[PDB]
């Protein structure tokens, strides 16, 4: 009956929010993360990093503002707010992107605190712990993007920003500088998340299409019990159903569960291998065999090539305000145009 | 600076204004814990 | 000296035979592409 | 018989008293002009 | 096309070793039944 | 192909700033995640039925009459993850609800691009912030601006005689 | 070459596809 | 010698020291008062 | 089971397979030399960052002439 | 049946045939190592160490033999260039025969212990049943670990016995094999000093001398036992995983940035040396210099060794490769063979003119000249009907100080724009396209294929960690959960500590 | 203790929304952010 | 279910709004000032309208060193007075 076990004893209490061992890692560093958010979107500039307004206080929407990125020329600077850059200047710190640092930093400790949780009430509760590492999906997106890929790069300035259209000019940038959508790693992904979504959709709807009649209500909801032991829908008239509109069906609940999670949580976790891939500017950009015959036939035409006009575009039109510790100076006579446009 | 005053003036009143409507019942609670 | 006694039978069944060329073939489909580039 | 203040509490405060507070500072700004 | 020769050879192992191993596993399932 | 429509949609449409679009996204990350919240879920609180060396999988005999996960089980669980109140309890709700959420996502989604062909776009809030004298301010959104004008002036480079493409 | 690699792993799936309907583990009830 | 970077260094060690340990102060205090039964 | 001469010699190396100190044991030590770890690896990473900056330690290649 | 994914797990309780499977997969690692070398031997060119060193030919365990001493060919060659060494028997071919005995020894072993599977020794003397006593084990294997660690540095690194290992100049110009000196102060924590390798490895090593004797004597605390699954040799996997990744993190990490221990001679430049301009700014101060002491522009530039103009290349950046551009870097831009002189650039009033240099993001990048102010001056127009800044207009020229072109200057306007068009990628080298039928397109090097490698491996290994932790702390669950956990255990309120029900109201 | 009817709370919270939430609406039209 | 009060319970309670239909306000009001006294700019150092640029200045601030960064904007801060 010594103190640690008082201590877990009442960290593990059962009350409207759980708290655990885990919730010392979790809580404050969730709850930092999201009020660092929150206090950049409300206040905080992205001028002297970016040349941007980016707060409320400034006269952006929900849309447009974010709490962004630090300026290239912090390199990869935890930015600590005692740290050499910003000398314990709290109001220096924030002009000089520091809450960007803060929030990933705390995020990503509360992404470990959170699946720790996912451990800890599994643990206590009987159940395997399939939640938790379904979760490993989310982790590997959130630290390839957000710490991998910038690292490989010159700064954090490149590492998405903290905001819904930035976060937009992220997924353009990527589209126009790594051609990132002819990447195999990203198209594993969009089968993932899209078949995530397909199985997610197509499952609830055959179990509320082959459910039994168990009450006598138009609203069939009120007819399941949380305790009964029978299964609340026919997985054989499912079976039947798709077998012959589609050729082939679950049998298996088992199996199919399972397959839910897989499905999701596979694509994530190839995606995040592309964009490591990325970190070091290691694209699938080109078909070297479209190239050589693109150069030397001038009237080999196709969506590939296409499409690099349009990266083309998108890089040289960009790339001077959004990189502007570069001083891209473009006169308009070096802009690629079309006829008229 | 003044401003701040200003700002958090507001929230000790309402931070007053708990104390003395709660305190009472809040007492009986502490008297509990053993 | 006896047998080894923690041997096990392997098991594929159909379904997880079909399950599993599928997902090569469409792997290899995928990235045949960038094997030729 | 029931608790006043418990972590629920807090764990609800932490969050609804900064929630008011940024909207009434987000509430002045639509009013701020250049 | 001007294409990497070796791209036949990588496809072809790529399907070819994957799918010899799992027809050599339900095949000796089904002997067992 | 895919791939070119959706960028000189993106510059003609600026579908990303379209909320239709957004609600597809959310339609589709949403169902994503609650595909493998779930599918974690059933597959966490399976009743044991068989033994370490045997797929879990042969547990469940294809039309048996009982269920063959704990949901109480899921539930408390999630429930704690949680709190108990954001947590089904009831199978029938927790599906339709599994169905609902992607579908209507993505009918909103199709409803973006079937309202963007009458060029109905996304928010416009390029040059929205200015200062005190009128100099414009840049937000997120003229960056995005810049990389929808690429898109612009490159697609269909020798399709366009005059200076507005109005289709 | 590579033409007939595509269409070959295409056709392949197509066969697949053909006895992965007709020719399953046919499901039986308990 | 003893630049400003190592101050800041110790700056940070002994903030990161004092929310460990208030944190776990006030948590063996409360679990202590309010024990569970058995 | 087979008897062999190298076997017999390393034998007791295998032989107290589930012995345990009671209770923490050198728990509290180990836990100070983790610790110690910990701000070590961080002083390490702090250096290499450049936001621990110390005298004569040039974080650069030029730190090889 | 065991399903396909489970079949390795007939080795959970049986020692003998786990150390088989162990030797096997030592035996594969040591005959792959052998294999790569031979193969890398049979492809190397090793008669031009400025312009075609081992890293633009795709070489990839050459570099780690030269790093810790191995520099010579039985053929007689060196990879500092020096002929007519004789290495002895440690030659690159003698360390790659080493490998392949090796794999043979260890191929045989694993047949034995497979086949004599059933010692006593893997038996627990009390009750008979196979066990290992895993925390004497790590006390052991710690304790080899941290002898061998000293030994390494003690002895190898310091060249007490043994060779040493790469060390070189700041520009990587004058690499070699030294005896390195221990730096026992904190200067000995920079990445960047040779020194502080020595001492980690003297001082890390006795610390694992000193560990591995605490974890020989004193046993686990009963706490921590159970509350690890000490008995459970998964549990060893899991711990075992995440020191794995750990470590596989910090080298792709050092790989990527650079340290002491990963010389640009031997595994090319960093990305960040481009970003920097790090050659280019040695370069100018041994011009500037050069001019001070009162050289020509001819002599100053003439001065520059080929290989500090090499490094100032983006082409031997790694940032600019690709997922799929396979092989070694001089199946792109070629076979390097001359620095063709530093190319200046001038307008028609006689203003010098700068190119403006490709960032690493871009693949493509327009032409555009600027004066020493950054002025836009010149520049390759797109389009052409209201351009103000063309070559032609003007009348930009290029003239070449050093290398193979010096002192020439082109003024025909197709001329100048093609020199202006390498200009970006920096210094401009001439290259063999022929002989390896270099397509022109840039592809990174082992210091990239490398970080690419390990940073993704880590990354999966976090899964296995996550994984096999997962499956020690929850053995009990495995298969299913009780079919008898009843709803008070899951009902809030039931107990005030959860799953503990002995704290039932 | 239970005084306030539940759905009174409702409608009053409810229209404190839309009061709130029209603001920020005016707000973009007005001011900083309008493009004015 | 787990004995803490029910929400449901709190809100229609006439001794919880008695407290937060002061708190409520008072803080929405504290909000209010934090912005229209200006000490949110201090704090955070968010330009105001009139202090993006110099009156004839088209240049960005943009920082361009690490560790004289603080140094760098409080040089673009007096570039205004
Ligand atoms: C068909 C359309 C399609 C689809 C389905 C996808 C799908 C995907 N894209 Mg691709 N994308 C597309 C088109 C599409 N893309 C196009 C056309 C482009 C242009 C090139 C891109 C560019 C692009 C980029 C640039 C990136 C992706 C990424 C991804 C992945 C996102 C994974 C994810 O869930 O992140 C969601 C984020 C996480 C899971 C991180 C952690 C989330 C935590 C848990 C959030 C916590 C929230 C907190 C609790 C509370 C917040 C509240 C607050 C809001 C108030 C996914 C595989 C990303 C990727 O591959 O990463 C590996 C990526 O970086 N896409
Ligand atoms: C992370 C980034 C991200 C994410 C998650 C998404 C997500 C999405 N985007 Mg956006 N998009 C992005 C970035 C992103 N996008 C960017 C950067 C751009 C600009 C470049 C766009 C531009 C964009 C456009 C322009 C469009 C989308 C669309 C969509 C949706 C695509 C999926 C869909 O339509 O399902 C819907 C489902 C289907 C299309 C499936 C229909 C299937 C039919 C009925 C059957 C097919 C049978 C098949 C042929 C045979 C199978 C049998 C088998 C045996 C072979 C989805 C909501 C699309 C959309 O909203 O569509 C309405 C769309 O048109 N996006
Ligand atoms: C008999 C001894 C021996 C010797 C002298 C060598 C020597 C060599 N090998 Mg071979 N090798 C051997 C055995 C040996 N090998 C065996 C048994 C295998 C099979 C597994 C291999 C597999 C192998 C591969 C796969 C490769 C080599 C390579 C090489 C070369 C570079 C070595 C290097 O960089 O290691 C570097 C080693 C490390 C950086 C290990 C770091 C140790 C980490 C940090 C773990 C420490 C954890 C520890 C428990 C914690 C201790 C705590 C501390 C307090 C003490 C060198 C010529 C390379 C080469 O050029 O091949 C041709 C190569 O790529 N070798
Ligand atoms: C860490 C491992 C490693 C690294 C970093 C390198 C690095 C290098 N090698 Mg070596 N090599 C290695 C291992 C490695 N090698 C091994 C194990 C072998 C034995 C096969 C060889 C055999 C070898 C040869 C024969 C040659 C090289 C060469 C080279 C160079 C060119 C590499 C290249 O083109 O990449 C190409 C890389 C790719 C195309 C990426 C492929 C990764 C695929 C896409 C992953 C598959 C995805 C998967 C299907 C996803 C499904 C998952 C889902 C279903 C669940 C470079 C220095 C070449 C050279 O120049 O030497 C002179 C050369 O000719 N290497
Ligand atoms: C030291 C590393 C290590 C070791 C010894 C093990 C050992 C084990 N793992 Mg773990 N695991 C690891 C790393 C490791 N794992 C990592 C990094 C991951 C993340 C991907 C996993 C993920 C994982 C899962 C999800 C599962 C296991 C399982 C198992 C057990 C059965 C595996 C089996 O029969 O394979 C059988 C495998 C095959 C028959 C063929 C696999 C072919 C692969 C996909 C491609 C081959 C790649 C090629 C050979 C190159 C090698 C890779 C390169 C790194 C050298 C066994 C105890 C299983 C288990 O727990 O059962 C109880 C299980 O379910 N592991
Ligand atoms: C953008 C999409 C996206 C979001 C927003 C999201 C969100 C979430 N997923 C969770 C869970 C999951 N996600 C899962 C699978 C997936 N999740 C996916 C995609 C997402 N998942 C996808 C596609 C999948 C399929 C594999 C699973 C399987 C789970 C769960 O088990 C879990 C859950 O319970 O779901 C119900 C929750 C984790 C809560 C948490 O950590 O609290 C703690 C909060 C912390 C630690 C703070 C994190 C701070 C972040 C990382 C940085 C700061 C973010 C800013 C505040 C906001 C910036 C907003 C701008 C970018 C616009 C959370 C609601
Ligand atoms: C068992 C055998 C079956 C295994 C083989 C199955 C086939 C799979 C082959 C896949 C490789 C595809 C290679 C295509 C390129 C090729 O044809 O050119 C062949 C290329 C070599 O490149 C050749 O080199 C030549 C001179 O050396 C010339 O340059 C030729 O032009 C060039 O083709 O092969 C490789 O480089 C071999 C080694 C590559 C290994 C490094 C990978 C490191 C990345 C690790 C990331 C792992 C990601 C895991 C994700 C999960
Ligand atoms: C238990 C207690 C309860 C806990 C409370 C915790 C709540 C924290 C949650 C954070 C909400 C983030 C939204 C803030 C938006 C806001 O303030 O905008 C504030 C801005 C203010 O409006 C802007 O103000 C400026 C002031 O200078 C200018 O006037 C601009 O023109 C004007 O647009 O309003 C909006 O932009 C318009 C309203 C649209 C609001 C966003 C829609 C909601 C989006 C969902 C929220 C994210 C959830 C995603 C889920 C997936
Ligand atoms: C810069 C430094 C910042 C870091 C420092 C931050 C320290 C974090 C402190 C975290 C602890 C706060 C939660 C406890 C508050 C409290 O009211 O609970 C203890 C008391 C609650 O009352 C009791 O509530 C109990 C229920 S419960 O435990 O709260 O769930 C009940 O059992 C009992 O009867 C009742 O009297
Ligand atoms: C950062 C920092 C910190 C902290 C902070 C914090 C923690 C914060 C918090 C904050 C917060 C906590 C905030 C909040 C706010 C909120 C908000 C602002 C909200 C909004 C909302 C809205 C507006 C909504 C509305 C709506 C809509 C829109 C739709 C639907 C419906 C509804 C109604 C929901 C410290 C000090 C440590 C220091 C360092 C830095
Ligand atoms: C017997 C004997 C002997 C001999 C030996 C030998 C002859 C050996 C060999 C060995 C060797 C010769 C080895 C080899 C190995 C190899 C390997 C082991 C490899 C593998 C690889 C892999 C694994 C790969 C993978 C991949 C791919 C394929 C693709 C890409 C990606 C990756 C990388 C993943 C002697 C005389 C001495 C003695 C007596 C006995
Ligand atoms: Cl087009
Ligand atoms: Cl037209
Ligand atoms: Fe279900």
């Amino acid at each position: 009956r010594g103190w640690f076990d008082i201590l877990d004893d009442w960290l593990k209490r059962d009350r409207f929010v759980f708290v655990g061992w885990s919730g010392i890692l979790l809580f404050p560093c969730a709850y930092l993360a999201l009020g660092g958010w929150l206090t950049g979107t409300t206040f905080v500039t992205s001028w002297y990093t970016h040349g941007l307004a980016s707060s409320y206080l400034e006269g952006c929407n929900f849309l447009t503002v974010a709490v962004s990125t630090p300026a290239n020329s912090m390199g990869h600077s935890l930015l600590l707010l005692w740290g050499p850059e910003a000398q314990g200047d709290f109001t220096r710190w924030c002009q000089l992107g520091g809450l960007w640092t803060f929030i990933a930093l705390h995020g990503a400790f509360g992404l470990i605190g959170f699946m720790l949780r996912q451990f800890e009430i599994a643990r206590l509760v009987g159940v395997r712990p399939y939640n938790a590492i379904a979760f490993s999906a989310p982790i590997a997106v959130f630290v390839s993007v957000f710490l991998i890929y910038p690292l490989g790069q010159s700064s954090w300035f490149f590492a998405p920003s903290f905001g819904v259209a930035a976060i937009f000019r992220f997924l353009l940038f990527f589209q126009g500088f790594h051609n990132w959508t002819l990447n195999p790693f990203h198209m594993m992904g969009v089968a993932g998340v899209l078949g995530g979504a397909l199985l997610c959709a197509i499952h609830g709807a055959t179990v509320e299409n082959t459910l039994f009649q168990d009450g006598e209500g138009a609203s069939t909801f009120r007819a399941f019990n949380p305790t009964q032991a029978e299964e609340t829908y026919s997985m054989v008239t499912a079976n039947r159903f798709w077998s012959q509109i589609f050729g082939i069906a679950f049998s298996n609940k088992r199996w199919l569960h399972f397959f839910m999670l897989f499905v999701p949580v596979t694509g994530l976790w190839m995606s995040a291998i592309g964009v490591v891939g990325l970190a070091l500017n290691l694209r699938s950009y080109d078909f070297i065999s479209q190239e050589i015959r693109a150069a030397e036939d001038p009237e080999f035409e196709t969506f590939y090539t296409k499409n690099l006009l349009l990266n083309e575009g998108i890089r040289a039109w960009m790339a001077p305000q959004d990189q502007p510790h570069e001083n891209f100076v473009f006169p308009e006579e070096v802009l690629p145009r079309g006829n008229a446009l | 600076d003044w401003r701040v005053l200003v700002v958090l003036l507001p929230v000790l009143l309402a931070a007053g204004w708990a104390v003395r409507n709660i305190l009472p019942y809040a007492v009986k609670q502490v008297q509990k814990l053993l | 000296m006896e047998p080894n006694p923690n041997r096990q039978p392997v098991e594929l069944n159909r379904t997880s035979l079909y399950l599993g060329l599928l997902l090569i073939l469409v792997l290899a489909l995928l990235f045949s592409s960038y094997f030729f580039n | 018989s029931y608790p006043i203040f418990t972590v629920r509490w807090v764990a609800v405060h932490t969050l609804a008293v900064p929630t008011i507070f940024f909207l009434g500072a987000i509430a002045a700004m639509q009013f701020i002009q250049r | 096309m001007e294409v990497n020769q070796l791209g036949l050879i990588a496809t072809a192992l790529f399907v070819l070793v994957p799918s010899v191993f799992l027809i050599i596993l339900y095949v000796q399932t089904e002997s067992q039944q | 192909g895919t791939f070119n429509f959706m960028i000189v949609f993106q510059a003609e449409h600026n579908i990303l700033m379209h909320p239709f679009h957004q609600l597809g996204v959310a339609g589709v990350f949403g169902g994503a995640l609650f595909c493998a919240m779930h599918g974690s879920l059933v597959t966490s609180s399976l009743i044991r039925e068989t033994t370490e060396t045997e797929s879990a999988n042969y547990g469940y005999k294809f039309g048996q009459e009982e269920e063959t996960y704990n949901i109480v089980a899921a539930h408390g669980y999630f429930g704690r993850l949680i709190f108990q109140y954001a947590s089904f309890n009831n199978s029938r709700s927790l599906h339709f609800f599994l169905a609902a959420w992607p579908v209507v996502g993505v009918w909103f989604t199709a409803l973006g691009i079937s309202t963007m062909a009458f060029n109905l776009n996304g928010f416009n809030f390029n040059h929205s912030v200015i200062d005190a004298k009128g100099n414009v301010i840049n937000t997120w959104a003229d960056i995005i601006n810049r990389a929808n004008l690429g898109m612009e002036v490159m697609h269909e480079r020798n399709a366009h005689n005059f200076p507005l493409d109005l289709a | 070459m590579e033409t007939i690699t595509y269409v070959f792993i295409f056709a392949c799936i197509i066969a697949l596809f053909f006895f992965a309907i007709f020719f399953r583990e046919p499901p039986r009830i308990t | 010698t003893i630049t400003p970077s190592l101050k800041g260094f110790f700056i940070g060690l002994l903030s990161g020291a004092v929310v460990l340990g208030l944190t776990f102060a006030v948590l063996i205090a409360i679990s202590q008062i309010d024990k569970v039964q058995r | 089971a087979r008897r062999t001469w190298l076997g017999d010699i390393l034998r007791p190396l295998n032989s107290e397979y589930g012995k345990v100190a009671p209770g923490w044991g050198t728990t509290p030590l180990m836990a100070v030399f983790m610790g110690l770890f910990l701000v070590f690896l961080l002083i390490i990473l702090e250096i290499y960052n450049s936001t621990l900056i110390l005298d004569g330690v040039n974080v650069s290649w030029k730190a090889l002439g | 049946g065991l399903p396909w994914y489970r079949v390795h797990t007939v080795l959970i309780n049986d020692p003998g045939r786990l150390i088989a499977a162990h030797l096997m997969h030592t035996a594969l690692v040591a005959g792959w190592a052998g294999s790569m070398a031979l193969y890398e031997l049979a492809t190397f060119d090793p008669s031009d160490p400025v312009l075609n060193p081992m890293w633009r030919q795709g070489m990839f365990v050459l570099p780690f033999m030269a790093r810790l001493g191995v520099t010579g060919s039985w053929s007689g060659w060196s990879i500092t260039g020096e002929t007519g060494i004789d290495p002895g028997f440690w030659s690159f071919e003698g360390v790659a025969l080493a490998h392949i005995v090796l794999s043979g020894l260890l191929f045989l072993a694993a047949c034995w212990h497979w086949v004599y599977w059933d010692l006593e020794l893997f038996r627990d003397p009390r009750t008979g049943e196979p066990a290992l006593d895993l925390p004497k084990m790590f006390g052991i294997h710690l304790f080899l670990a941290g002898l061998l660690c000293f030994g390494f540095g003690a002895f190898h690194l310091t060249g007490l016995f043994g060779p040493g290992m790469w060390v070189s100049d700041p520009y990587g110009l004058t690499g070699s094999v030294q005896p390195v000196a221990p730096e026992w102060g904190p200067d000995g924590f920079n990445p960047y000093n040779p020194g502080g390798v020595v001492a980690h490895h003297i001082a890390a090593g006795i610390v694992g001398i000193i560990a591995g004797l605490f974890h020989i004597l004193v046993r686990p605390p009963q706490r921590l036992y159970k509350a690890l699954r000490m008995g459970n040799i998964e549990t060893v996997l899991s711990s075992s995983i995440a020191a794995v990744f750990f470590a596989a993190f910090v080298v792709a990490g050092t790989m990527w940035y650079g340290s002491a221990t990963t010389p640009i001679e031997l595994f090319g430049p960093t990305r960040y040396q481009w970003d920097s301009s790090y050659f280019q700014q040695e370069i100018n101060r041994r011009v500037q210099a050069s001019l001070a002491s009162g050289a020509t522009l001819e002599e100053a530039w003439s001065a520059i060794p080929e290989k500090l103009a090499f490094y100032d290349y983006i082409g031997n950046n790694p940032a600019k490769g690709g997922l799929f551009r396979t092989g070694p870097m001089n199946k792109g831009d070629g076979i390097a063979q001359a620095w063709k002189g530093h190319a200046v650039f001038r307008n028609k009033e006689g203003e010098e003119l700068f190119v403006r240099r490709m960032p690493a993001f871009f693949e493509s990048f327009p032409v555009i000249l600027t004066d020493k102010n950054g002025v836009v001056k010149a520049d390759i127009p797109f389009r052409r009907a209201e351009s103000k800044y063309s070559f032609e207009q003007q009348g930009v020229t290029v003239s070449f100080y050093g290398g193979e072109l010096n002192g020439q200057t082109f003024t025909d306007p197709p001329t100048v724009k093609s020199y202006a068009r390498k200009a970006i990628f920096g210094e401009i080298f001439e290259f063999d396209t022929e002989t390896l039928n270099s397509d022109g397109i840039f592809r990174t090097s082992p210091r990239g294929w490398f970080t690419f490698a390990h940073a993704v491996f880590a990354l999966l290994f976090f899964f296995g960690h996550i994984w096999h932790g997962a499956r020690t702390l929850f053995r009990d669950v495995f298969s299913g959960i009780d079919p008898e956990l009843s709803p008070e255990q899951v009902e809030w309120g039931f107990y005030q500590k959860v799953g503990d029900v002995t704290t039932r109201r | 203790g239970g005084r306030i009817p539940l759905w009174i709370v409702a409608t009053v919270a409810g229209m404190g929304v839309i009061v709130i939430v029209g603001l920020f609406f005016y707000g973009a039209y007005a001011g900083l952010g309008s493009s004015l | 279910t787990t004995g803490e009060r029910p929400f449901s319970d709190i809100i229609t309670s006439v001794r919880y709004w008695v407290i937060h239909s002061i708190t409520i306000p008072a803080l929405f009001i504290a909000g209010w000032l934090f912005v229209s006294t200006g000490l949110a700019y201090d704090v955070f150092g968010t330009p105001r309208p009139d202090s993006y640029y110099a009156q004839e200045q088209r240049s960005i601030p943009l920082v361009t060193d690490r560790f004289e960064a603080k140094q760098q904007v409080e040089t673009f801060l007096e570039q205004l007075k």
